[PDB]
């Protein structure tokens, strides 16, 4: 926690705005979270990924994934409650040193999941109009993920530079990065199942400005 | 402007967290 | 000589990958001259903001932070880009019979087109999603000396079904050809310096025709 | 769906060619 957090997480998101950290859960615990989100799926109970301005029924072509909201509190999500509760512990002891944030709250966590296809996530940000969420935490369910065969590339374009950020979207993997218009981002049409966990965190008062 | 046309819905409850 | 390109290079480049890409297609003078007369209509504030099929907001630059005229060709003042025009249409026009079962018989006006670096582009998407007519979209390029590295504003283009993907950079006299349908969603990536380019889209008989009732 | 919302406008005027 402590560790983690205030010796890699802090700086590299005050310096970069985007941190990634791998192996973050391991192995066995990342297999049950993949265990437990791929039985969400089967179940059939995701719908289609939504928009803040919603204006067709239809929207694959701006956002083509199906998703769940988990509050980690469901029975039979224990080890995506576990992952929660692990990204809250780090968060609660970064507060005072991401930034200037005061993080005092998050979503539900969204899980995700692109179905091959040639889906993806036009180039966007998350935090368009100061709406509180400061934060975009993801952790990635993905084993063996080939961009060169599979696609589904997160592309991140720093603002004010012509360089990106290219993430893969690997197993047990962590990634952070400052929500606003600093952070746009796209997922590349991708062509395999891809699975990932979202949390977004709350800045206490720009959150209470939106409000 | 249209950028909320390409935001994630972030839903409608927030989690109190850490205060 | 346009027909000998058009036979020999663009006709198959089309025909088996849905992109073809002609460098120097008029040389330095001439891409030069229109240069100057799109410079010309930007610097006499004649650009406003690209828009889109449906659109739903009055400001869109998220979706493309372009800035847009339509030209004809016979204004006086854009000889060189009535030219260029006439260039592709002639091109174009000596192709049909030989783009699939595309019989090309109309097109737009020019889309003369700036992104003012900051960042703007347009998002991946698809030029012709409904069935509106639009089959090959045409874009001529007149950025010399374009380092995409420090400038962005790449077009990535996405050929449907495979992973790969085409970076065009929008390179001094391009030529740029590609199916404009589903088969080719494409993106403007983020430009850090002023891009211009001329966009001409040509529409196919049948395709227009039945546009034109369902519309 | 949401396709026409990021399709470039097409213009009013279609000019004939070729035949
Ligand atoms: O899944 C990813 O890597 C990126 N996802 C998003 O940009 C999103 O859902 O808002
Ligand atoms: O200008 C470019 O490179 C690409 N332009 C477009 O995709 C467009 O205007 O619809
Ligand atoms: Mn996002
Ligand atoms: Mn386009």
């Amino acid at each position: 926690a402590l560790k983690l957090a205030l010796e890699y997480i802090v700086p590299a998101m005050n310096k970069h705005g985007i941190c990634v950290v791998d192996d973050f859960l391991g192995k066995e615990t990342g297999q049950q979270i993949g265990d437990e989100v791929r039985a969400l799926h089967d179940t059939g109970k995701f719908t289609d990924g939504q928009l803040v301005s919603q204006k067709s029924d239809s929207s694959k072509d701006i956002r083509g994934d199906k998703i769940t909201w988990i509050e980690g509190k469901e029975p039979g999500c224990e080890t995506i409650g576990l992952l929660m509760s692990s990204m809250d512990d780090l968060i609660c002891h970064c507060n005072g040193k991401l930034g200037s944030y005061k993080i005092n709250g998050r979503t539900k966590a969204m899980v995700a999941c692109y179905p091959g296809n040639g889906t993806g996530y036009v180039r966007h940000v998350d935090n368009c109009n100061g709406d509180g969420r400061c934060v975009t935490c993801i952790y990635y369910l993905n084993k063996d993920w080939d961009a060169k065969v599979s696609g589904g590339i997160l592309r991140i374009f720093p603002e004010g530079k012509a360089q990106f950020a290219d993430i893969e979207p690997k197993f047990d993997r962590l990634l952070f990065f400052w929500s606003d218009r600093r952070n746009p981002h796209e997922v590349q049409p991708a062509y395999a199942t891809r699975y990932a966990i979202t949390v977004w965190y709350f800045d206490a008062d720009e959150t209470a400005a939106a409000k | 402007d249209a950028c909320t046309l390409l935001a994630p819905a972030a839903g409608d409850t927030i989690i109190s967290l850490c205060f």
